[PDB]
Protein backbone atom coordinates (compact mmCIF):
# COMPACT_ATOMS: atom_id res chain seq x y z
CA UNK A 1 0.00 0.00 0.00
CA UNK A 2 2.45 2.70 1.21
CA UNK A 3 5.78 0.85 1.12
CA UNK A 4 8.05 3.89 0.76
CA UNK A 5 6.28 5.85 3.49
CA UNK A 6 6.36 2.77 5.70
CA UNK A 7 10.08 2.25 5.03
CA UNK A 8 10.95 5.90 5.76
CA UNK A 9 8.96 5.59 9.02
CA UNK A 10 10.70 2.47 10.38
CA UNK B 1 5.47 28.07 34.18
CA UNK B 2 7.30 26.09 31.48
CA UNK B 3 7.68 22.66 33.08
CA UNK B 4 10.80 20.53 32.70
CA UNK B 5 8.90 18.18 30.39
CA UNK B 6 7.79 21.13 28.25
CA UNK B 7 11.37 22.41 27.97
CA UNK B 8 12.39 18.86 27.03
CA UNK B 9 9.77 18.71 24.27
CA UNK B 10 10.98 22.02 22.82
CA UNK B 11 14.60 20.84 22.90
CA UNK B 12 13.66 17.61 21.06
CA UNK B 13 11.76 19.48 18.35
CA UNK B 14 14.48 22.09 17.83
CA UNK B 15 17.02 19.28 17.40
CA UNK B 16 14.71 17.32 15.08
CA UNK B 17 14.31 20.39 12.87
CA UNK B 18 18.05 21.01 12.83
CA UNK B 19 18.63 17.38 11.78
CA UNK B 20 16.03 17.56 8.96
CA UNK B 21 16.49 21.10 7.57
CA UNK B 22 19.77 21.92 5.81
CA UNK B 23 19.97 25.75 5.52
CA UNK B 24 22.80 25.41 2.98
CA UNK B 25 20.47 23.69 0.43
CA UNK B 26 23.42 21.51 -0.61
CA UNK B 27 21.28 18.60 -1.86
CA UNK B 28 19.63 20.83 -4.50
CA UNK B 29 22.50 19.74 -6.80
CA UNK B 30 20.81 16.31 -7.03
CA UNK B 31 17.48 17.63 -8.33
CA UNK B 32 16.56 17.75 -11.98
CA UNK B 33 17.58 21.24 -13.12
CA UNK B 34 15.19 24.19 -13.03
CA UNK B 35 14.18 25.40 -16.49
CA UNK B 36 12.70 28.88 -16.88
CA UNK B 37 5.15 23.99 -20.97
CA UNK B 38 5.43 23.01 -17.31
CA UNK B 39 9.17 23.58 -17.35
CA UNK B 40 9.61 23.83 -13.56
CA UNK B 41 7.64 20.67 -12.74
CA UNK B 42 10.62 18.23 -12.71
CA UNK B 43 12.73 20.49 -10.47
CA UNK B 44 9.92 21.39 -8.08
CA UNK B 45 8.68 17.79 -7.98
CA UNK B 46 12.20 16.79 -6.88
CA UNK B 47 12.24 19.60 -4.30
CA UNK B 48 8.91 18.48 -2.86
CA UNK B 49 9.87 14.78 -2.86
CA UNK B 50 13.07 15.69 -1.00
CA UNK B 51 11.09 17.77 1.48
CA UNK B 52 8.64 14.91 2.08
CA UNK B 53 11.57 12.71 3.16
CA UNK B 54 12.73 15.40 5.61
CA UNK B 55 9.24 15.99 7.00
CA UNK B 56 9.00 12.27 7.75
CA UNK B 57 12.33 12.44 9.56
CA UNK B 58 11.04 15.35 11.65
CA UNK B 59 7.73 13.62 12.36
CA UNK B 60 9.47 10.49 13.70
CA UNK B 61 11.09 12.61 16.43
CA UNK B 62 7.90 14.35 17.68
CA UNK B 63 7.33 13.16 21.29
CA UNK B 64 4.60 10.52 21.25
CA UNK B 65 4.39 10.12 17.45
CA UNK B 66 6.07 6.67 17.63
CA UNK B 67 3.31 5.50 20.02
CA UNK B 68 0.77 5.70 17.18
CA UNK B 69 0.07 2.75 14.91
CA UNK B 70 1.79 2.50 11.54
CA UNK B 71 -1.56 3.22 9.86
CA UNK B 72 -2.16 6.38 11.90
CA UNK B 73 1.41 7.56 11.30
CA UNK B 74 0.93 7.13 7.55
CA UNK B 75 -2.50 8.80 7.56
CA UNK B 76 -1.22 11.85 9.46
CA UNK B 77 1.82 12.21 7.23
CA UNK B 78 -0.17 11.79 4.00
CA UNK B 79 -2.73 14.41 5.02
CA UNK B 80 -0.29 16.90 6.58
CA UNK B 81 2.60 16.63 4.09
CA UNK B 82 1.78 19.59 1.82
CA UNK B 83 0.86 21.74 4.85
CA UNK B 84 4.14 21.05 6.64
CA UNK B 85 6.02 21.59 3.40
CA UNK B 86 4.35 25.00 3.04
CA UNK B 87 5.12 25.82 6.69
CA UNK B 88 8.68 24.54 6.35
CA UNK B 89 9.21 26.68 3.23
CA UNK B 90 8.47 29.86 5.20
CA UNK B 91 12.07 29.82 6.49
CA UNK B 92 13.37 30.59 2.97
CA UNK B 93 10.50 32.92 2.05
CA UNK B 94 11.41 36.60 1.85
CA UNK B 95 8.89 39.43 1.87
CA UNK B 96 11.43 41.65 0.11
CA UNK B 97 10.44 40.18 -3.25
CA UNK B 98 7.81 37.59 -2.21
CA UNK B 99 9.92 34.58 -3.16
CA UNK B 100 11.36 31.42 -1.65
CA UNK B 101 15.09 32.17 -1.63
CA UNK B 102 17.14 28.97 -1.33
CA UNK B 103 20.65 30.42 -1.61
CA UNK B 104 21.01 30.87 -5.39
CA UNK B 105 19.35 32.72 -8.25
CA UNK B 106 18.85 29.27 -9.79
CA UNK B 107 17.20 28.16 -6.53
CA UNK B 108 15.06 31.25 -5.93
CA UNK B 109 11.38 30.57 -6.63
CA UNK B 110 8.70 33.17 -7.40
CA UNK B 111 5.02 32.86 -8.30
CA UNK B 112 5.98 32.39 -11.96
CA UNK B 113 8.07 29.32 -11.10
CA UNK B 114 5.12 27.83 -9.22
CA UNK B 115 2.75 28.36 -12.13
CA UNK B 116 5.43 26.72 -14.34
CA UNK B 117 4.99 23.57 -12.25
CA UNK B 118 1.29 23.47 -13.20
CA UNK B 119 -0.39 25.34 -10.33
CA UNK B 120 -2.77 28.29 -10.74
CA UNK B 121 -3.56 31.52 -8.91
CA UNK B 122 -6.39 29.78 -7.01
CA UNK B 123 -3.59 28.20 -4.96
CA UNK B 124 -0.77 30.69 -5.47
CA UNK B 125 -2.53 33.87 -4.27
CA UNK B 126 -3.69 32.39 -0.92
CA UNK B 127 -0.28 30.72 -0.64
CA UNK B 128 1.56 34.04 -0.86
CA UNK B 129 -0.90 35.61 1.60
CA UNK B 130 -0.20 32.72 3.99
CA UNK B 131 3.58 33.05 3.69
CA UNK B 132 3.33 36.80 4.32
CA UNK B 133 1.02 36.43 7.31
CA UNK B 134 3.20 33.70 8.80
CA UNK B 135 6.37 35.73 8.25
CA UNK B 136 4.80 38.75 9.97
CA UNK B 137 4.28 36.71 13.13
CA UNK B 138 8.08 36.67 13.58
CA UNK B 139 7.85 33.29 15.27
CA UNK B 140 10.58 32.15 17.59
CA UNK B 141 12.19 29.04 16.18
CA UNK B 142 10.65 27.27 19.19
CA UNK B 143 7.16 28.27 18.00
CA UNK B 144 7.91 27.42 14.36
CA UNK B 145 8.91 23.84 15.18
CA UNK B 146 5.99 23.46 17.63
CA UNK B 147 3.55 24.56 14.93
CA UNK B 148 4.96 22.05 12.44
CA UNK B 149 4.57 19.31 15.05
CA UNK B 150 1.02 20.35 15.95
CA UNK B 151 0.12 20.46 12.25
CA UNK B 152 1.32 16.85 11.78
CA UNK B 153 -0.41 15.39 14.85
CA UNK B 154 -3.98 16.53 14.14
CA UNK B 155 -6.83 14.23 15.30
CA UNK B 156 -9.39 15.40 12.70
CA UNK B 157 -7.36 14.19 9.70
CA UNK B 158 -9.36 11.85 7.44
CA UNK B 159 -8.79 8.16 8.08
CA UNK B 160 -7.41 8.56 11.60
CA UNK B 161 -8.27 5.47 13.63
CA UNK B 162 -7.10 6.30 17.19
CA UNK B 163 -8.26 9.91 17.28
CA UNK B 164 -8.22 10.03 21.09
CA UNK B 165 -4.50 9.19 21.23
CA UNK B 166 -3.61 11.60 18.41
CA UNK B 167 -5.53 14.27 20.33
CA UNK B 168 -3.69 13.40 23.56
CA UNK B 169 -0.34 13.78 21.77
CA UNK B 170 -1.38 17.06 20.16
CA UNK B 171 -2.64 18.46 23.47
CA UNK B 172 0.78 18.00 25.06
CA UNK B 173 2.30 20.01 22.21
CA UNK B 174 -0.46 22.65 22.23
CA UNK B 175 -0.13 23.24 25.97
CA UNK B 176 3.66 23.43 25.51
CA UNK B 177 3.20 26.14 22.85
CA UNK B 178 0.61 28.07 24.87
CA UNK B 179 2.87 28.02 27.92
CA UNK B 180 5.96 28.96 25.86
CA UNK B 181 4.19 32.02 24.45
CA UNK B 182 2.98 33.08 27.90
CA UNK B 183 6.38 32.65 29.59
CA UNK B 184 8.92 33.37 26.85
CA UNK B 185 7.39 35.54 24.10
CA UNK B 186 7.41 39.19 25.24
CA UNK B 187 4.62 41.63 24.44
CA UNK B 188 3.57 43.11 22.06
CA UNK B 189 4.54 40.23 19.73
CA UNK B 190 2.80 37.73 22.03
CA UNK B 191 -0.64 39.38 21.63
CA UNK B 192 -3.14 36.62 20.71
CA UNK B 193 -0.19 34.78 19.14
CA UNK B 194 -1.59 31.32 19.89
CA UNK B 195 -4.92 32.12 18.23
CA UNK B 196 -3.03 33.63 15.28
CA UNK B 197 -0.93 30.47 14.93
CA UNK B 198 -4.02 28.26 15.00
CA UNK B 199 -5.58 30.50 12.35
CA UNK B 200 -2.56 29.64 10.19
CA UNK B 201 -3.34 25.95 10.66
CA UNK B 202 -6.86 26.71 9.41
CA UNK B 203 -5.38 28.51 6.38
CA UNK B 204 -3.28 25.41 5.66
CA UNK B 205 -6.36 23.18 5.57
CA UNK B 206 -7.81 25.40 2.84
CA UNK B 207 -4.46 25.42 0.98
CA UNK B 208 -4.27 21.64 1.35
CA UNK B 209 -7.70 21.22 -0.23
CA UNK B 210 -6.85 23.45 -3.19
CA UNK B 211 -3.47 21.78 -3.69
CA UNK B 212 -5.10 18.36 -3.84
CA UNK B 213 -7.61 19.62 -6.44
CA UNK B 214 -4.84 21.00 -8.64
CA UNK B 215 -2.63 17.96 -8.06
CA UNK B 216 -5.45 15.67 -9.21
CA UNK B 217 -6.02 17.70 -12.39
CA UNK B 218 -2.25 17.74 -12.94
CA UNK B 219 -1.61 14.05 -12.28
CA UNK B 220 -4.69 12.86 -14.21
CA UNK B 221 -2.60 13.53 -17.32
CA UNK B 222 -0.03 10.71 -17.65
CA UNK B 223 2.46 13.00 -19.41
CA UNK B 224 2.56 15.05 -16.19
CA UNK B 225 2.61 12.08 -13.80
CA UNK B 226 5.72 10.82 -15.65
CA UNK B 227 7.64 13.84 -14.34
CA UNK B 228 6.66 13.24 -10.71
CA UNK B 229 8.65 11.04 -8.32
CA UNK B 230 7.59 7.66 -6.89
CA UNK B 231 7.40 9.12 -3.37
CA UNK B 232 5.23 12.05 -4.53
CA UNK B 233 2.88 9.59 -6.25
CA UNK B 234 2.61 7.46 -3.12
CA UNK B 235 1.96 10.44 -0.84
CA UNK B 236 -0.28 12.66 -2.95
CA UNK B 237 -1.92 9.88 -4.94
CA UNK B 238 -1.98 8.23 -8.35
C1 LIG C 1 9.80 22.78 1.90
C2 LIG C 1 9.93 23.83 0.74
C3 LIG C 1 11.07 24.65 0.66
O1 LIG C 1 12.05 24.47 1.69
C4 LIG C 1 13.23 25.21 1.45
C5 LIG C 1 14.08 24.40 0.43
C6 LIG C 1 13.86 22.87 0.59
C7 LIG C 1 14.41 22.41 1.97
O2 LIG C 1 15.61 22.62 2.31
O3 LIG C 1 13.62 21.83 2.76
C8 LIG C 1 11.18 25.61 -0.39
C9 LIG C 1 10.16 25.73 -1.37
C10 LIG C 1 9.03 24.89 -1.30
C11 LIG C 1 7.81 25.05 -2.19
B1 LIG C 1 7.10 26.60 -1.98
B2 LIG C 1 5.36 26.33 -2.00
B3 LIG C 1 6.20 26.91 -3.46
B4 LIG C 1 4.95 25.67 -3.58
B5 LIG C 1 5.08 24.58 -2.18
B6 LIG C 1 6.43 25.15 -1.19
B7 LIG C 1 6.67 23.77 -2.26
B8 LIG C 1 7.51 24.36 -3.72
B9 LIG C 1 6.45 25.53 -4.54
B10 LIG C 1 7.79 26.09 -3.54
C12 LIG C 1 5.81 24.19 -3.68
C13 LIG C 1 5.20 23.07 -4.50
C14 LIG C 1 5.86 22.57 -5.63
C15 LIG C 1 5.27 21.52 -6.37
C16 LIG C 1 4.01 20.98 -5.99
C17 LIG C 1 3.38 19.79 -6.76
O4 LIG C 1 1.97 19.76 -6.63
C18 LIG C 1 3.83 19.78 -8.25
F1 LIG C 1 5.17 19.49 -8.42
F2 LIG C 1 3.50 20.98 -8.77
F3 LIG C 1 3.10 18.84 -8.90
C19 LIG C 1 3.89 18.50 -6.06
F4 LIG C 1 3.40 17.41 -6.70
F5 LIG C 1 3.37 18.48 -4.79
F6 LIG C 1 5.26 18.42 -6.08
C20 LIG C 1 3.37 21.48 -4.85
C21 LIG C 1 3.97 22.51 -4.12
C22 LIG C 1 8.92 23.97 -0.24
Amino acid sequence: NHPMLMNLLK
Amino acid sequence: KLSEEQQHIIAILLDAHHKTYDPTYADFRDFRPPVRPLSMLPHLADLVSYSIQKVIGFAKMIPGFRDLTSDDQIVLLKSSAIEVIMLRSNQSFTMDDMSWDCGSQDYKYDVTDVSKAGHTLELIEPLIKFQVGLKKLNLHEEEHVLLMAICIVSPDRPGVQDAKLVEAIQDRLSNTLQTYIRCRHPPPGSHQLYAKMIQKLADLRSLNEEHSKQYRSLSFQPENSMKLTPLVLEVFGN
